[PDB]
């Protein structure tokens, strides 16, 4: 489908 | 200033395109005639007005629409079944393409307005305003029998003045109902639902109105808009400050014409900019924010439907 | 590059490098 | 309606806090005075001006800012080294806390003002308004000796009229290779770099101006603003249409004011709204968007710095 940005996390 | 990932639906009602990515189609400026205490309406109950002096108000919006390229849609307000029937009868004889919101605060009139539109054949040009959460069983009956195919759904969640409330009244429904107001429309025969944000007064849920414009477009994709000038009209401080200064309308107009521009840049697709008598002040302000939106769209990769009649080309 | 939040409820979010208004995937 | 992930830097300049998340801080309203063909200014070269009505134009903004809650900053505009020194002496002699932008087109005048403010003792207030790619070695060398810790970094790429072009002159550097303007300012003493988006005229770079407000803010974190009113004042179509209407100002002002509200909802932290004579029309309009921005701040999770003095609580 119309996907989106991935979840920007931190280590 | 942004493009939407969720594929935006564009509805072409009577030569006017509702919907699309920001900048793809120009904003649809929806005027309002025969409203409460219009200076041309002499007999409000009987729908008797100055027919010669009203065609001049309409021809002012027609001529300025040809210069800026901004499409125009009427909104025929009425409060009695007889009045709104004569208002609709007049409008279709002076113009034969432009849609018209059959708006009323009383569900009986919208019931009467819907029957009349299909009776005389002008029903594909009629937008029912509005399918709110308080719609009764009788109003559904006349709407589904009628030939009205496009209607405005009011994203009003009474006990939830938040973005999640507006989504829930369209998705799951609120209180007093069992089905979402965006699905009640479908069973009413509305093939073209047009979401209304139901702008709330300033200081009582006005921030959720402007943040629902890019939220109810990136969640549903249907055309999004509403009457944002009600936020500056319900403002008590402005109603007091503007009286001290010598010109009350010199200060209120930039604020009243600022609610639309703020929501327009946030993704709004049509603007119930209020009385028709403000044509010469809303079109320059709205066509400016449409040049800004028509520039990012040309740069963000969005394709514009008719670039030749866009405000980014006619007015630049 | 900035994940500009505009609707944590429906998870909607902006993407300033592309200009899109996308929906952050939990995946 | 935004909440940037990048932590926003708040700079306090004489009590006027620049920056923060949208809704955290009330919008700053920079007001140009002593501009070209100002009525008060009689000798544009020796800086005579009325000095009596000049207070009246400055007391009006203080009273309005004490009614709306929006911070007010002055922008002193001069053309000759003697004229600009005359304005700073007056302004510092009437207001002792509010900062000012020593604005001028010529480099030799801005350096003279920045050097003069150091000798007078008010240079923590100066917001000397130019760090542009068209900067000579003469101005940077005098700005380094002067005790001016704030400057308006202008993101103007003549070669690249895109949002990426705005980033590159700030980070990498364009015409005038290397030492981008955000990194020239650090090496000339500027401790509080305030970014200007360099509003391009409508039809050429006016889309990149509004999309740069959430772009450069979410990339650098520094306060973002600019003179968005220049987009409407330099519109060719509006000038022709305005002069035909019975009231030319009432058509132009909603468009001119709307350039600021459109860019304010995008995340702009300060607004160069033009002449100070337009103070009664920009404050109600900007304060209306701060109520809207001051409500999504309390919904998205932003923490308002001082709720008791925000326009969301003072008004409404």
């Amino acid at each position: 489908h119309e996907k989106g940005v991935p979840m920007v996390l931190a280590p | 200033m942004f493009k939407f990932d969720k594929k935006q639906e564009v509805f072409e009602l009577g030569g006017v395109k509702f919907g699309g990515q920001p900048g793809e189609n120009p904003t649809v400026l929806v005027s309002t005639m025969f409203y409460a205490r219009h200076k041309i309406v002499t007999d409000e109950d009987k729908g008797i007005f100055d027919r010669a002096a009203a065609e001049t108000l309409w021809n002012t919006q027609v001529s300025l629409s040809d210069a800026t390229g901004l499409p125009y849609v009427n909104q025929i307000v009425g409060e009695t079944p007889e009045s709104i029937k004569r208002y609709i009868e007049w409008f279709v004889g002076i113009d034969d393409r432009t849609p018209f919101l059959i708006d009323s605060s009383a569900g009986n009139v919208r019931a009467a307005a819907a029957q009349y539109c299909t009776e005389i054949g002008v029903a594909d040009r009629a937008i029912h305003n509005s399918i709110n959460a308080s719609i009764e069983q009788s109003e559904i009956d006349v709407l589904t029998e009628s030939d009205v195919s496009a209607a405005i759904v009011l994203a009003f969640n009474a006990t939830d003045p938040t973005v999640k409330g507006k989504i829930d009244i369209l998705e799951v429904g609120g209180s007093g109902q069992t089905k979402g107001m965006l699905q009640v429309a479908k069973e009413c025969g509305i093939k073209y639902p047009i979401i209304d944000v139901a702008a709330m007064p300033l200081g009582a849920g006005s921030g959720a109105t402007i943040r629902s414009v890019p939220t109810l477009k990136g969640k549903f994709g249907l055309p999004i808009g509403g009457g944002y000038h009600n936020m500056a009209s319900a403002w008590d401080w402005l109603r007091k400050f503007k009286k001290t200064q010598p010109d009350p309308k010199a200060i209120y107009m930039p604020t009243d014409i600022g609610t639309n521009l703020v929501a327009q840049i946030a993704g709004s697709d049509y603007l119930l900019y209020g009385p028709i008598e403000n044509v010469n002040q809303i079109f320059p302000a709205v066509a400016m924010v449409d040049i800004m939106l028509g520039e990012t769209a040309k740069e963000l990769g969005v394709e514009i439907a008719d670039l030749e009649n866009h405000p980014v080309t006619k007015l630049t | 590059m900035s994940i500009v939040r505009i609707a944590p409820e429906i998870n909607l979010v902006m993407d300033t490098e592309s200009g899109t208004v996308t929906q952050e995937r939990k995946d």
